[PDB]
């Protein structure tokens, strides 16, 4: 009879796909905002 | 042991659905050209959709050399080779470019839709230019053509500029596996409308040897009853006779000897089945409850310019704005939710399920020509059913909802002849799936007489025959006649192997002293043991007797029965059949049976006025009743229309059970060929 | 030429003696053992045979080798060697050879 | 709230089997050979046979398939040296 | 009964297109290369192309969608969710609702939202809801036995039915009997609740499913057997030292 | 989900409000000058737990407007667990750790 | 062992070796010493490899 600790680290990934968002187009960004030098 | 080659024809078509363009829409026809009248002009509808780096007269420029000479000489467009269909944008945005290009085929071509179209490569970088015999050698036909924008001309800016370019090839065009739906045009010169036809791919097709290797040997019959005897006996040891299905019976002994569903290679022994689905609709339904929802590639359509604006301070009023100078003057922005499309999932997959399994195995009966296309009249070739009208709203998601049942014109037509047959696509595909295989075989031999007999040494003559038809020795998903098609095979090679045992001397020398004598003789009998009559039936008949005349009835063990439909059964007796044309599954001889379901009543009777067993054995006075009808008064069971005798009659003589109350037979006493294990009422 | 058996590209005696040591079967003709003879990681078990044709390189006049970065099927539907958003344009395809019709 | 009157239908499939009817006494199969069969009222008679089938309309012509089980057996016997002999026999209905 | 979550397999996007299979084309005329002049290269229209013609630019448009999770959250609300009890729910807006919390309105027009289970509930781990535990899982449409009963009654709603119903005390369902003359007299039920079944386990009742029997009658067999050795067998089956014993399975208080 | 940050001791939130109308009539006469859309903007801890970029538009790394381009997918599902009967974790056949009873 | 990054387990391992797998003790006293491996290779199985 054993008792103790474990950990599998970051690399362990149980499910295939994702679980964020994941309906959106795989392309389509988000509400966002970003700076140009003035010409 | 034998080898040879076989040719299986033109209508081979293991796979379903096609391999051309597979995602294509199928109606939308790829970039061509065409002529109209006052005068005669040309038409073209194509789309550019790689972009370049800048043009002039002798072509497009896709790239530069530092080292070249002409300052950095411009690169240019080998046409052999140039910007290939496989290559485009890199983002959903990809602001425009300046310059683009493509290919063309010229309008000499035939105009066929994208949804499987096919033209071999030329040469080795995957041109499809016909290469054209010029001055003792190849060369190619490529032709340069050049376009500008409309109001392009309608102004001063006479400047015109190239700014479109495409380049027209021509190739082999073949459609090598689907026909057309619809076709406006009785014509085939390239129309304008004639960018509307749809195609559609052609019925699935497995065509393999049959189960076990059935009908290469003969067998029942004196065609040409092979011999087995001894060396210098001059006298034949086999006899044979011709009511004997030898085959049905080697049949179903495999059977009970053991299992059959696992699949062995050698002997290809896979017993033909249908899927359970196929027969009986269980019409759940679908399963929907939520849209769902296809978007656009940036998930926002639509979009408002739109300008920053700063808030300042309307002290004692309203307050004042005025224009940010910090953010760009024009923004994209959007309001409402983002435009999308609404789609039915699980009824779409159930539709096509639906229509793919059940529609186009209808009788034919209910199938009407098509429109604009030539057909063939004999109406057994593949042409003939390849190319037929079905109405898909005659099944739908609407028919028979919530029940379980067969359609009623399905349930008179072989179900075994179908292309979910997992045994035929195993045989099919152990063979391959080209359409010239050089093959090599084992057959087993079957004759009971002599397939377990113990020879004892010395020397005998062993001769055997074959049969060369493509009809029967092959079997066809769709039955259609293959002499017509006309599928070829040759043998070559034929060698016997035997399996000896390395048995002690003289232990062999005494079991063959002790067996020669004739006290110890061997005994057989075949598994089935039975004799072979077949009756004739006219169409739309009820009712059909039998008489044979008085004789003796030694021993008799009992009667067995069923119906075939003619066409489908070979006749037998002879060694060939010129009128044989069909080519499904022989019920004969497969042990594949669907007619059962069609009696009434059989009565039986000797000397025509005694009854049997008689004596007020049943319920009814002198008459085996199968189904009444609806009228029955108490004689149904099991919510079918099954007298409650038949049943008891059956269940006994298969298992002797009902004496003591019916309850369900256990599993080994009741193999895959049994009755309790195909009794299915609706 | 002389030795092939079962459809593959074993030779028979090789097969016969797989039996015999499985389960001493094969003096009598071969035959599907029984069921409880023959367990999870017994031989017959695991014995899947597999052929498949391919288009000759020498009868085919025609026939040209097409590296893989210039077949196209499904053009104007795809991506490029990667899985990235559609590109290209509609054109009948180039690849494979057909084995039917 | 708002279905119409209706009627019922039933049938039944039996595909991939025979309809067999034994020749016993109490039909229930107890050996080879059979009582009845055994009996033939002694075999020092003979009998005529009609038998009777109705069956619903189709629209092709068929075939029906009757079948008798019946004994057939065979003796081997090989007595000299690469010499096989055998006699068949059957019953009834044979020769 | 219990969840395997997993995600799905959706590595590629898929898309649709437009029936055409090109987006907007804009109409553009053709040109030729009338020759440089030594200097700029003059271009001139041409005559044998109509004046219009539809050529398209870049990509065709083509909106998108996934297919794997929306199948895979499909099943998940049409499996799960619905049978969540009541007290997760609210009433819908601005239609009139049932008041009786048994009948089948109150089952049906309620409504359940999707945030309670998703494709991204315990992502990825054997398990089961804990609300659901305490609650049946035979009476639930994904039942096999019951579609099939179902079934075999048929599809209408009324339906004349005509069965059989075997005897289950076991103090007489292996008993023999020698001849004799004897009376059987048996009492059957007739309400709804009890030989109908529900899926969805609604009163019956109030819904107003009703039943009524016709004509009733009793079978039985025999086995044809000498008489004689049956008569002895039933003066051998009387000797009181043969009297017979039976007992039920369960067996218990 | 907006980014806390102290000041004055405490923790608060850095939600700006900005104001936009349609640059759209940029041009014609005043008063006309109204706002029709508001946006609240906010910093939030963007964080990606099992995606990798597919596509990259250019090398760089800073939010240009061709950034919007960018394509991802996700990560190969990778099982860990316990080996079947728990291989591995009693020593045996190695003379180093022989055990004893 | 679910889908944890972090877990505490908690396992009974039986015993293989043949000799003592079906033994019959009799009465007495005994010494019974073991050992254990610790690497993180070995003991466990990743799906990729890695
Ligand atoms: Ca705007």
């Amino acid at each position: 009879d054993i008792r103790g600790v474990l950990d599998r680290g970051p690399t362990f990934k149980p499910y295939s796909g994702t679980a964020y968002n994941a309906l959106a187009p795989k392309g389509a960004p988000n509400s966002c905002e970003w700076d140009e030098d003035d010409t | 042991d034998i080898r040879g080659v076989l040719d299986r024809g033109p209508t081979f078509k293991p796979y379903s659905g096609t391999a051309y363009n597979a995602l294509a829409p199928k109606g939308a026809p790829n970039s061509c050209e065409w002529d109209e009248d006052d005068g005669k002009k040309t038409h073209v509808y194509a789309q550019a959709p790689f972009a370049g780096e800048a043009i002039n007269k002798n072509g497009l420029q896709i790239g530069t050399n530092g080292a070249a000479t002409e300052g950095n000489k411009e690169i240019y467009a080998d046409k052999t080779y140039q910007p290939e269909p496989q290559i485009g944008e890199s983002q959903w945005n990809e602001a425009e470019s300046s310059v683009a290009g493509g290919r063309v085929l010229k309008k000499t071509t035939p105009m066929k839709p994208c949804y499987g179209s096919y033209a071999r490569p030329t040469n080795s970088n995957g041109g499809q230019g016909v290469m054209v015999e010029q001055n003792g050698k190849l060369e190619s036909q490529v032709e340069m053509q050049f376009f500008s924008t409309s109001v392009n001309a309608m102004n001063e800016a006479n400047a015109i500029q190239p700014k479109l370019l495409l380049y027209s090839e021509d190739v082999n065009m073949e459609t090598p596996d689907t026909h057309l739906s619809y076709k406006p045009g009785k014509s085939d010169d390239n129309s304008k409308a004639m960018l509307g036809q749809q195609s559609m791919p052609n019925r699935p097709n497995y065509i393999a040897f049959r189960d076990n290797f059935i009908g290469l040997m003969y067998y029942n019959s004196t065609g040409n009853m092979g011999v087995l005897a001894g060396q210098a006996s001059q006298l034949n040891a086999v006899v044979d006779l011709q009511d004997r299905n030898t085959e049905l019976s080697y049949q179903l002994l495999l059977d009970s000897i053991g299992d059959r569903t696992r699949y062995f290679s050698m002997w290809n022994q896979a017993v033909d089945s249908y899927d359970p689905d196929v027969r009986i609709i269980e019409n759940h339904g679908t399963e929907d409850e939520l849209p769902n929802y296809c978007f656009p590639l940036g998930g926002i359509g639509v979009t408002d310019t739109y300008q920053a604006i700063k808030a300042t301070n309307g002290n004692g009023g309203a307050t004042t704005w005025a224009q940010d100078n910090t953010f760009a003057e024009r923004n994209e922005i959007g309001v409402g939710n983002n435009f999308a499309m609404e789609i039915n999932l699980n009824a779409n997959l159930w539709r096509n399920f639906l229509y793919s399994n059940i529609a186009l195995y209808l009788p034919d009966k209910l199938k009407y020509n098509p429109t604009n296309v030539e057909i063939s009249d004999n109406p057994n070739t593949y042409d003939y059913m390849n190319k037929r009208v079905v109405a898909p709203g005659l099944v739908d998601c609407y028919i028979n909802l919530g029940a379980r049942w067969s359609l009623d014109y399905m349930d008179n037509v072989n179900p075994f002849n179908h292309h979910r047959n997992a045994g035929l696509r195993y045989r099919s595909m152990l063979l391959g799936n080209g359409r010239y295989v050089p093959f090599h075989i084992q057959v087993p031999q079957k004759f009971f007489a002599i397939k377990n007999l113990l020879l004892l040494p010395g020397s005998y003559t062993y001769e055997w025959n074959f049969r060369k038809d493509v009809n029967m020795v092959l079997q066809s998903s769709l039955g259609n006649d293959l002499r017509v098609d006309g599928a070829s095979i040759k043998f070559d090679s034929i060698c016997l192997y035997a399996t000896f045992f390395p048995m002690a001397h003289n232990t062999a020398s005494t079991l063959e002293a002790m067996l020669r004598n004739d006290t110890n003789d061997q005994s057989f009998n075949d598994y089935l043991s039975a004799a072979n009559m077949l009756y004739p039936i006219p169409a739309n008949a009820t009712n059909v007797p039998i008489s044979i005349p008085s004789r003796n009835w030694a021993a008799f063990r009992g009667w067995a029965f069923t119906r075939l439909k003619t066409k489908e059964t070979p006749s037998l007796g002879s060694g060939y059949d010129p009128y044989y044309t069909y080519s499904g599954s022989i019920p004969y001889l497969d042990g594949t049976f669907y007619l059962n379901h069609t009696f009434k009543k059989v009565a039986i009777t000797f000397d025509s006025s005694v009854s049997w067993p008689g004596n007020d054995r049943l319920l009814t006075p002198n008459e085996f009743e199968i189904k009444r009808s609806v009228d029955g008064e108490g004689y149904n069971v099991a919510q079918c229309n099954m007298t409650k005798d038949w049943f008891l009659v059956q269940m006994l003589a298969n298992y002797n059970i009902g004496y003591q109350g019916f309850y369900i037979p256990e599993s080994y006493k009741d193999r895959m060929y049994s009755f309790f294990r195909n009794f299915q009422p609706m | 030429e002389g030795y092939n058996v079962a459809q593959c590209n074993m030779t028979k005696d090789w097969f016969l003696v797989q039996m015999l040591a499985n389960y001493n079967i094969g003096y009598q003709g071969f035959y599907i053992p029984e069921s409880y003879k023959d367990r999870m990681y017994s031989f017959f078990r695991n014995f899947q045979p597999m052929s498949r044709q391919v288009v000759d390189d020498t009868k085919y006049k025609d026939y040209q080798q097409v590296g893989i970065i210039h077949q196209h099927n499904n053009s104007g539907f795809v991506g490029y060697l990667a899985p990235t958003m559609r590109e290209g344009q509609a054109y009948p395809a180039n690849v494979p050879y057909p084995l039917i019709g | 709230k708002t279905a119409v009157d209706s009627i019922t239908q039933k049938k039944f499939l039996c595909d991939r089997t025979l309809w067999r009817i034994p020749f016993s006494s109490n039909f229930m199969s107890m050996g080879a050979l059979t009582d009845l069969g055994q009996n033939l009222l002694y075999a020092n008679s003979a009998h005529a046979l009609d038998m009777t089938f109705e069956v619903d309309p189709m629209d092709e012509p068929t075939l029906l398939y009757v079948l008798f089980e019946v004994f057939d057996v065979v003796r081997v016997h090989q007595p000299h040296r690469g010499v096989i002999e055998t006699v068949y026999l059957r019953t009834p209905f044979s020769a």
